[PDB]
RNA sequence: GCAGUCAAGCGUUCAUAGCGACAUUGCUUUUUGAUUCUUCGAUGUCGGCUCUUCCUAUCAUACCGAAGCAGAAUUCGGUAAGCGUUGGAUUGUUCACCCACUAAUAGGGAGUGAGCUGGGUUUAGACCGUCGUGAGACAGGUUAGUUUUACCCUACUGAU
RNA sequence: AAGCUCGUAUCAGUUUUAUGAGGUAAAGCGAAAACUUUAAAUAUGUAAGAAGUCCUUGUUUGAACGUGGACAUUUGAAUGAAGAGCUUUUAGUGGGCCAUUUUUGGUAAGCAGAACUGGCGAUGCGGGAUGAACCGAACGUAGAGUUAAGGUGCCGGAAUACACGCUCAUCAGACACCACAAAAGGUGUUAGUUCAUCUAGACAGCCGGACGGUGGCCAUGGAAGUCGGAAUCCGCUAAGGAGUGUGUAACAACUCACCGGCCGAAUGAACUA
């Protein structure tokens, strides 16, 4: 992970860095080898967390494309 | 489905006489007499002509009609017992320790003594039943023959003889000693 | 029997039931060939090794041999006088009893009635006949073929078929070192005896073909005269 | 969460010139024992690693003869 | 399967023979109080 | 109850441009006449779009049995909505009149399929005129030549509270 | 857990609007048993004697079933609670782990401040540390750290 | 109530009619579903005579506005009937649970917020073994009769009544209940639906056939239908798989898949309750 871009239900929790369900986070995607038009190399994108990671350990997220 | 009537037939040969009071069946044949007590089965007996006896159940269910062919078969077994008799043939095998079998009377009781089973020192006795005669068949080493009028005595005695010699705590793939039933036929033959 | 009933056994094989169309096609073929030849015999071949049957077939590629359900052949011919394709047929249709059996041909009667007179093969007892021999199993190692060859050329019987002879064929056997052994004289059949079911099996186990099988005839029909002639050959 | 065109927009691209520059500037470190780190300048680090080896690790034998073979 | 066994995307030569709006997927999740 | 069978003839109300409607008729099984009228209106409204409010009952009579003392076999056809998806059903009843056959069918449906009077719809009661057309075995087993059987075993009725005889279920 | 694939049925009739059991793939670090020297914030109470009794979700003892079960020793299961289920070392913490003996050292409930006490109750004191301009408060730390009845009615135990 | 001006044929937690509103088809039918031509309600507003009709027409003929007479009580739908309105002020009260009916929003599952309507508090009595919310029910003192809800083997007043079915449970069942484990598993039993086989003979049993190219190809010590891999074809038939299991080091041997012989009338599968 690289940042917590936006957490619903408050901006204070976005500041504190909380990872509840629905949070939007920024992940490093150099392992997927994405190239943009003009030939640059993406290494950071947005994903949404899709579980309550207080009822397990994993944080599960879906990329935003 | 509660049929109005179910029925079976028992055919009687030309030597034997069956006589049925309330439900105490008695068959007398060219070989002896046999009695059975069917008062727990709830059927109606009827004689037709000295060679045929019909058994019937009036308005009976599935479990009640199941117990009808079994009565037919018990009476048939009694008839074939008093005409042909039964002979079971058992055999014992061994690897190292010879099974030594004998008939011994213990105060007028006729036990069967089995010694040296797998080297054991216990003397297993099996009490012969009253009505079944036992003898060791010649011309065949290790062969014991039981015969009689009743099946439920010959077969039970054979079962006791077979189950008295189990092999506890050993591989029953490697250890083959025992006494097993070889054949179940009639005295006549042929 | 809403419950507590016999669960039938399903099995995964390639072939399928033949159905009604096979009976219909056979009953059509016999009737539409009935008016292509002239002589229609009937045969009684009960226990026929299929290679022998095929030899009989190929002994002439000019005449057709038909085999099928007995009642189907009857339904082709006609049961009562009041139904039949051709005329006077019932008088041979009322005769076919066993595994019949219908031979179409385009040949004189005598050649066929002598071909079926001079034919016989060697085979097994096919039980409930008479036992035409008297052999005893020797009293040592029971060899594969039974003991009626030079025993020093034979290989001892395999171990895997001891329980058959010990349970089903009712023969007192024991198992020493891998050879199967017997110690008492044994009698299978007495020559001149009605053979019950077990003796034919015990005999066929030792591969001694000692039975004459000849095809037999019971009736016959000629078309251009249209009247049956029942001649018995055995 | 409202809809927006950010979120479905790239955020952290990098170019080949920067990649080659940074990759060439990782074999010229010359650590000083008296300099201490203050910040690290977040970079895509899995693309600038992987010095050359000479080993070529073992092949998977399980893809040909699993175990029942 | 047995019963059916009676009657009955453009990859290169080296890639065959091998194998393997602006809304967000989760709007309006439940709310969590400060307690 | 003790059922009866009625014939109910109803009709839509008159109106200009539509005088003299077409006089529909039904046979209904019920215990009295009010229930028969109710069932008539229910079945009309269910069949198509006629309403008690817009129709009228032309007549309602009772239908007796023509030969109430001759044993007969009937086939009954029923449809009922309980509990899940409905289903039709054909039964055979050997009795003496259409009313009693229906009564025993209702008691039997209640005993078995947890069914009540407003879930059941009699579609047809038809006499099986020709023997060997009967299907069900529990009826077929009463049509054999020279039928005889004894009464159920081991039953007996008493009124005294103390007896001096140790009874016999004669037999 | 999340994202998919499948496909018996269900769903008013219905695949394709929809659900959808059983099966299945993606990965949370390294294919050669190499040592992984994580041991990372419990805000509230466990831990231990004396003594009964109950549950079975069985460690041992009795009897059975299955295993490449040759013998010996084992492993996985069935009935079964009749009987038993230990001695010590460790607070620069013991919500544990060690080494012995043994047939075996199973898991729990009723617990338990009137039958006993350890950290932890807080107090009367005092000092050190942090904070506060100060009186003082605490992120702390150390030391100090009293509860006794029945002689009443019942229950239990014995006695007239 | 203090009290007084007023029971004035006017009022009403009600229906009917006229009409708006839901407009959902579920009327019901279209000019090539594509309506609005139009229901039946579901509770939803308003209106239904004396402060009303006509004659006659002066001002800012149609708009309000002034005027001088005609108009009668079955005087303008149904049901019930005498308890609505000001003034004085005078006593208590001013914050809450259960359930049903709509509506909105909800997640592991609960539920949460609005509104109507009953119960309770202030309230006894009959029934549910026992109960504030469950079923009945108009509280002076007594006599007699008939019942509600619940019941009727004994406790316990009242049929060990009558009629038709189902059920055997080594913790049956007799439930605030139609929510929770609840979808399935069972060779327990009973009824039903849909498909098939069948006197040119079914299902179960015995007995016979189960063949030829061919020990098909690649494999390798040996692999002949049966350790494995790729096809899975041809001929002859009534039928017979380049083979469903047992078996051999390889074979042989037995077996079913499929045919036929003996016997003789009903049988099988899936599915629902």
């Amino acid at each position: 992970i690289l940042a917590v871009k936006k957490n619903p239900q408050s901006p204070m929790y976005t500041q504190l860095g909380v990872l509840t369900k629905g949070t939007i986070i920024e992940v490093n995607v150099s392992e997927l080898g994405m190239v943009t038009a003009g030939g640059k190399v993406v290494w950071g994108k947005y994903a949404q967390v899709t579980n309550e990671p207080d009822r397990d350990g994993c944080v599960n997220a879906v990329l935003l494309v | 489905m509660k049929y109005i009537q179910t029925e079976q037939q028992i055919e009687v040969p030309e030597g034997v006489t069956v006589s049925i009071k309330s439900r105490i069946v008695k068959v007398v044949g060219p070989r002896g007499t046999l009695t059975k007590n069917l008062k727990h089965i709830d059927v109606t007996f009827t004689k037709v002509n000295n060679q045929l006896i019909k058994v019937a159940v009036h308005n009976g269910g599935r479990k009640h009609v199941a117990a009808l062919r079994t009565v037919k078969s018990l009476v048939d077994n009694m008839i074939t017992g008093v005409t042909k008799g039964y002979k079971y043939k058992m055999r014992y095998v061994y690897a190292h320790f010879p099974i030594n079998v004998n008939i011994v009377e213990k105060d007028g009781a006729k036990f069967i003594e089995v010694r040296n089973f797998l080297g054991d020192k216990k003397i297993r006795n099996v009490p012969v039943r009253d009505g079944v005669t036992i003898e060791f068949s010649t011309n065949v080493k290790d062969e014991i023959v039981l015969s009689g009028n009743s099946v439920e005595d010959v077969s039970q005695n054979a079962a006791d003889l077979q189950q008295i010699c189990r092999v506890r705590n050993k591989d029953i793939r490697k250890f083959l000693d025992g006494i097993y039933v070889s054949h179940k036929g009639f005295i006549t033959e042929d | 029997m809403p419950r507590s009933k016999r669960s039938k056994l399903v099995t995964l094989a390639q072939t399928d039931k033949k159905g009604r169309e096979n009976k219909e096609r056979i009953f059509d073929e016999v009737r539409e060939a009935l008016d292509t030849y002239r002589y229609v015999w009937v045969l009684h071949l009960d226990d026929v090794r299929t290679p022998v049957l095929q030899e009989i077939r190929t002994s002439w590629a000019g005449s057709k041999l038909i085999m099928g359900k007995r009642k189907v052949l009857q339904k082709a011919l006609g049961e009562k006088r009041e139904e039949e394709y051709k005329e006077n047929l019932y008088q041979l249709s009322k005769l076919c009893s066993g595994v019949t059996g219908l031979l179409f041909t385009d040949e004189d009667v005598n050649t066929v009635k002598e071909y079926f007179k001079s034919y016989v093969r060697s085979d097994y007892s096919r039980p409930n006949t008479k036992a035409p021999l008297t052999f005893t199993i020797p009293e040592g190692i029971v060899y594969s073929r039974g003991g009626q060859i030079p025993a020093e050329e034979d290989v001892p019987m395999i171990h895997s078929l001891e329980p058959t002879m010990r349970n089903k064929f009712e023969i007192p056997t024991k198992i020493k070192a891998g050879k199967i052994t017997i110690d008492s004289p044994y009698l299978v059949c007495t020559e001149g005896e009605k053979l019950d079911v077990r003796q034919a099996l015990i005999l066929k186990q030792f591969g001694i073909a000692a039975s004459e099988f000849k095809v037999k005839v019971s009736a016959y029909y000629d078309n251009d005269s249209s009247t049956v002639e029942s001649t018995n050959i055995n | 969460v409202q809809p927006d065109r950010r979120w479905f927009g790239n955020t952290r691209v990098i170019s080949q010139d920067a990649l080659q520059h940074f990759r060439s500037a990782l074999g010229e470190t010359q650590k000083d024992t008296y300099q201490v780190l203050l910040r690290r300048n977040k970079l895509p680090m899995s693309l600038l690693e992987e010095k050359d080896a000479d080993e070529s690790p073992k092949a998977r034998i399980l893809d040909t003869e699993s175990y029942a073979d | 399967a047995h019963e059916q066994s009676k009657v009955k995307d453009a990859l290169p030569t080296y890639l065959l023979d091998r194998e393997q709006k602006f809304s967000v997927p989760l709007p309006k999740v439940r709310g969590i109080s400060e307690e | 109850a003790h059922f009866k069978e009625y014939q109910v003839i109803g009709r839509r109300l008159p109106t200009e441009s539509v005088p003299e409607p077409k006089l529909f008729r039904m046979r209904i099984f019920a215990s009295n006449e009010v229930i028969a009228k109710s069932r008539y209106w229910y079945f009309l409204q269910k069949l198509h779009k006629v309403k008690k409010a817009s129709g009228e009952i032309v007549s309602i009579n009772q239908i007796n049995e023509a030969h109430p003392t001759k044993v007969k076999n009937f086939g009954v056809w029923v449809r009922y909505d309980s509990r899940s998806g409905t289903h039709n059903m054909y039964k055979e009843i050997r009795d003496v009149s259409r009313v009693a056959a229906v009564e025993t069918l209702y008691q039997d449906m209640a005993a078995r399929h947890r069914a009540r009077f407003r879930s059941i719809h009699i579609l047809k009661v038809a006499e099986i005129e020709k023997t060997a057309d009967v299907k069900r075995q529990y009826v077929k087993q009463f049509l054999t030549k020279d039928l005889k059987f004894p009464l159920p075993h081991r039953v007996q009725k008493s009124t005294k509270t103390f007896s001096y005889k140790r009874p016999s279920t004669f037999y």
